[PDB]
């Protein structure tokens, strides 16, 4: 899933915030890697997307 | 001159208050209270609190 650079660190196991909260909450154990790039050349319109 | 009966009964009592005053321990930790630590801190490491 595509967030902004803003809440990368929301993405975390019992982690507060509006997107970990009500768009995808980690388990408190949990086990695996996260991995995030910038996607401002891929994912951004000069009109917008 | 109940010395022994007294000491017994004494020494009891007084290890049940070290038991019971035992647990404000801190421990080194934020908080002395469970729900504190499981509510206000992220459980990654309130767990290992």
């Amino acid at each position: 899933f595509v967030i902004r650079g803003d809440e990368v660190r929301q993405i975390a196991p019992g982690q507060t915030g509006n997107i970990a909260d009500y768009n995808y909450k980690l388990p408190d154990d949990f086990t695996g890697c996260v991995i995030a790039w910038n996607s401002n050349k891929l994912d951004s319109k000069v009109s917008g997307n | 001159a109940l010395g022994k009966l007294q000491d017994v009964v004494n020494h009891n009592a007084q290890a049940l208050n070290t038991l019971v005053k035992q647990l404000s321990s801190k421990f080194g930790a934020i908080s002395s209270v469970l729900n504190d630590i499981f509510s206000r801190l992220d459980p990654p490491e309130a767990e290992v609190q």
